């Protein structure tokens, strides 16, 4: 919706079940049990 | 439904012009100035 000439610009972490996505947000329990704030929070969530 | 109507009329009274436009300010631009080809395979002329 930006740059509409191209579908992304980040092929690893803006598509589903990419190597980023997976890793920040926390629907999955991955870096769940650890209590450290990533600041990435907002920025790949679907939120309520 | 009171279908209230009420017709009246009107006439200028003016030799030259006695009503001027002036377009003065600006707002927001309403279609941004992309990046948006055509793809003139919409119409079916010419013979193929």
């Amino acid at each position: 919706v930006a740059y509409t000439d191209r579908a992304t610009l980040n092929p690893w972490a803006s598509q589903k079940h990419s190597y980023g996505d997976r890793l920040y947000n926390g629907t999955y329990n991955l870096t769940g049990a650890s209590p450290i704030y990533s600041p990435c929070f907002k920025f790949f969530t679907p939120a309520e | 439904n009171f279908t209230l109507t009420q017709p009246r009329a009107h006439v200028d009274l003016g030799v030259g012009y006695t009503a001027v436009c002036a377009t003065a300010a600006l707002r927001c631009p309403l279609t941004d100035m992309g990046n948006t080809a055509q793809n003139l395979f919409f119409s079916r002329g010419g013979v193929p």
